DNA sequence: CGGGTTTTCCT
């Protein structure tokens, strides 16, 4: 498996936001407790969601994946994710619906064959005889981290006007700037393998043999949310990114490191892997750090300078 | 009977939203709990076939007690149901006796979501043990049933509604039973309660309740 | 694609404005994060909107179209870009609103070739069929380098009186000094190219015919920008502005050059373009430097001297 | 050593 831990700096930033009230477009937030020596005290700070960031990975992944020509669906061609959920997303794309509980497998491999999107991102298909398929990626929200007795983040209030020759024209956008962190799961040993028992059936043989292009497309499609194509109104409010801490593990058992919401997790999260790796009888282990602000490192890792040489080294292994 | 002792740390929260407006409970029902360690033997598995029908790959851990329990402040806000918590810990203990010491510590290591995808949560340490029996009065943190007694003042008390295991399969709604919470309700905590009980393990002074 | 990174110093400036108190007119500011050696702090400091940047180029785009032989709106003509969002606007244009979902594609190829700014810079439809059209140009806040521990912005504010014969008077204005940075996105790829998915529909072809034309006069409307001609207030708050350094860089792939931030962000960014160029299987990867600061640059990189050197290489490129 | 800024406007 592959697991990181990333910390982001924005700057002058509305990438999500929420329902709209009278002329005003509100952000995102989240509500915190921060304690204090008088007693506590409540916050609301700004959030990013995890749906956003997993529409910019599936949106990459299938940029990336029409160009190698592997298959890719009617409806995800145009950038419409609904997926082969109801009977009228399998008429136009073609696929004859599950017959009973002993067909699902069948079933479950032609959606994985006819689509690559359906097969990393996951699919459900709602009826008589429902089909499942968890996502091979887990991405979590995106919040400033909770470091010292400060939360450095702010949200303002934004006044803009349309000018007209013939008045008879103004709105309110609510913009931030904070330091997030995020972290995420991917699990590249799972892709190509179908996830229901039975008995096998033809046609798992072409599965065996794209395994390793949907592999390396799927690690490829990191780069893009490593590197910031996430969030919406970028047309007028493009925001400016930076990489500021980054650990990614590779391992061959579950494991995670910790959050980055304190200013030593690296330390932390290198004792654990040790630690795991001798409990649960692992063989593979390698950690990956980029460092930018100066924290302790600790002992017995790589250290790289970009994302590029990053997932270089992801896909050699 | 063996029981084990984790700690987890907590990414933002964690969000289960009640069955039958989006509401959300407040603490992870037994269900997510057994789900979240079978997760460490079945993992790569959507559907087994039960014998009858396909319902999911964790109706064989159905017979296995787990409490857990808050250390951090947290709120409850709905914008769907959620419980934020950011870099809070969690204080997972299992008590069982259908595997040895070394089967549940591998699978106790191996826990890595609560609830939704979105919930991941780090392990930084766990302990294994045996557990002794007992009946006296005690002071406890861990949720309970609604069942058992109290002696002390009913201050922080709550009543939420859970489903037994015959929910884990599709199509079917599982058997509604009460259970009584000791949290504050904003801002959220834990708080110790004093009961009676009939069956209490010590899992290192911090008595679980049962019934 | 072609995507930039720029360096402003301006003194003595005036250039974008919000709501006046009494007799003071005030300056726009937002806050940002930043870090020092001490930790994470938070500041106020004034920055210029994107939709000012915006107007300058869509002026300067209307401009080189009615002077090329280009089609421009009607409504447009008029430096009034309210595009083709309400009734009113399809009324005087002349335009027949959209019927069903189907009609979606007739009505968006329509528009296209009636005005080149609806083309270029997007527009919206709200309706029984709502059409969407993103720009095709990407700009962001005007923000002052976030260099070191202090940050090089000043803002004052300064007393003006009127003249008269027989008093019975006063104002005060708000005043700015800085180094600006701010970065842009071109996808010239997509201009002229209907984006609503259908069926073929007639008129295709003329858009096809003037694609270069319209390719030719999007890169061209840049100068503006990189010149200098936005903003308000300059009749009698003319600014002092002068250019210290820039990255362009065309390729064929995704790419985001680094926020002017940091001393040495030509450097990592050309790195960084390699790197990427050898991981995302590109085929062209050009940068143009322009320095006037004497920072680091690297090697193998072309050098120029002024915009027009780089508009013209753009152009022929 | 005496002397230490006077008005008329403040959107």
């Amino acid at each position: 498996m592959i697991s990181g831990s990333v910390r982001f700096l924005v700057n002058l930033e509305s990438l999500n936001g929420v329902e709209s009230i009278g002329n005003l477009t509100k952000h995102r937030t989240a509500p915190v407790v921060l304690k204090t020596s008088t007693g506590y005290l409540v916050r609301y700070v700004p959030v990013i969601s995890g749906e956003a960031l997993a529409h910019a990975y599936q949106a990459s992944l299938v940029d990336i994946a029409k160009k190698e020509g592997l298959p890719v669906g009617s409806l995800s061609s145009q950038y419409e994710f609904i997926k082969f959920s109801t009977d009228e997303a399998l008429k136009i794309e073609g696929i004859k619906e599950p017959k009973d509980y002993n067909d699902a497998r069948r079933f479950e491999v032609e959606v994985m064959l006819k689509d690559v999107i359906a097969d990393v991102g996951g699919f459900m298909y709602a009826g008589g005889a429902p089909v499942r398929r968890t996502s091979r990626i887990k991405l979590g929200y995106m919040i400033p981290a909770l470091r010292g007795d400060e939360i450095p983040a702010q949200l303002e209030a934004q006044f803009h006007v349309r000018f007209s020759n013939k008045p008879v024209a103004i709105f309110n956008v609510e913009v931030s700037s904070a330091l997030y962190t995020f972290s995420f799961e991917l699990d590249e040993d799972l892709i190509a393998v179908p996830s229901t028992f039975g008995e096998k059936v033809k046609g798992e043989e072409e599965l065996e043999r794209q395994k390793a292009k949907r592999v390396k497309s799927a690690i490829k499609a990191l780069y893009s949310l490593l590197s910031g194509n996430f969030g919406g109104k970028r047309s007028r409010f493009l925001p400016s990114m930076k990489l500021m801490s980054l650990v990614v593990t590779k391992t061959d058992f579950p494991f995670m490191p910790e959050p980055a919401h304190d200013d030593d997790y690296i330390k932390t999260t290198i004792m654990r892997l040790g630690k795991a790796k001798g409990v649960l009888n692992g063989n593979l282990a390698k950690a990956y750090v980029i460092n930018n602000e100066g924290i302790e490192v600790g002992e017995g890792v790589t250290v790289l300078s970009t994302v590029e040489d990053l997932v270089v080294k992801l896909e050699e292994e | 009977m063996i029981y084990s002792k984790v700690f987890l740390k907590l990414h933002w929260g964690f969000s289960v939203v009640k069955p039958l407006a989006k509401p959300g409970f407040y603490l992870p029902p037994p269900t997510t709990l057994i789900g979240a360690l079978s997760y460490g033997k079945f993992r790569g598995v959507d559907n087994i076939n039960l014998g009858n029908v396909y319902g999911s790959p964790a109706y064989n851990f159905r017979n296995i007690m787990a409490t857990a329990r808050l250390e951090s402040e947290g709120v409850y806000t709905e914008d769907t149901g959620k419980v934020y918590i950011p870099n809070g810990r969690l204080v997972v203990v299992y008590v069982t006796d259908s595997i040895s010491k070394e089967e549940l510590e591998k699978l106790c290591w191996s826990i890595t979501r609560i609830g939704c995808k979105e919930c991941l949560a780090s392990v930084e340490n766990v302990e294994v043990g045996e557990a002794k029996k007992v009946s006296g009065r005690v002071k406890t943190r861990y949720y309970f049933r609604d069942t058992v007694k109290v002696v002390g003042r009913k201050e922080f008390l709550e009543y939420v509604t859970f489903w037994e295991e015959n929910g884990y399969i599709w199509g079917k709604e599982g058997s509604p039973v009460r259970y009584i919470l000791p949290i504050t309700t904003y801002p959220l905590a834990s708080k110790e309660v004093e009961v009676e009980a009939k069956e209490a393990y010590e899992v290192g002074g911090e008595y679980v309740v049962f019934s």
